[PDB]
């Protein structure tokens, strides 16, 4: 499912 | 960009914001708009923006995909979960919409 | 967006109305179809014409073309619109496609 | 060649 987005 | 039907799945950002039923999740250069149809000019039009740079993280599955807006995107924060079976390339769309940011 | 075809069009009194004269780009899109022309050169591109599904009445296709009646609410006016191509079907299973996606909500 | 499009008027 998930992966915290690097580009925030 | 490209355009994936959806169904919004209740939660508490979603039902600050007036969502509910179907509509359209598009994966732009550099955002996410969600979409509507308008009641007169039954075209779509936008509803819902997040830049990249303002979701926390973004996920997916055979049911659903669902992402986590930050504080400073126009619908506030929390979890927008939508219903379809397209989780997958909506992942891998913004996947490499995000990877393109190469600029 | 959608896909998109190279057309050209091929008279009727919609058209004419529309002033509508040689080839254009037809795509077809989530929720209606619409017609891009393309700028002087550098062969640059903008919307002329939108035909939301829910607004036109039927269409059918041919190894000659692919032709739709727009509905009376359309910006194009009623009517119908014909444009010549070698891949008619094709549209026609794009436009077939999108909209029973969009029935189906 | 053709079909009606029953998504009309909805």
């Amino acid at each position: 499912t998930w992966i915290e987005n690097k580009l925030y | 960009g490209s355009q994936f039907w959806v169904t919004s799945q209740k939660t508490e950002a979603s039902e600050r914001c007036g969502l509910q039923g179907s509509y359209i999740l598009r994966v732009e250069a550099e955002k996410l708009t969600l979409l509507t149809l308008g009641a007169q000019s039954q075209i779509l039009e936008p509803l819902l923006f997040w830049p990249y740079t303002l979701l926390r993280r973004y996920g997916r599955d055979k049911v659903m995909f669902s992402f986590e807006a930050g504080r400073r995107c126009p619908s506030g924060p929390g979890t927008f979960t939508f219903q379809t079976s397209q989780g997958n390339d909506i992942f891998q769309a913004v996947e490499a919409a995000i990877q393109q940011q190469k600029a």
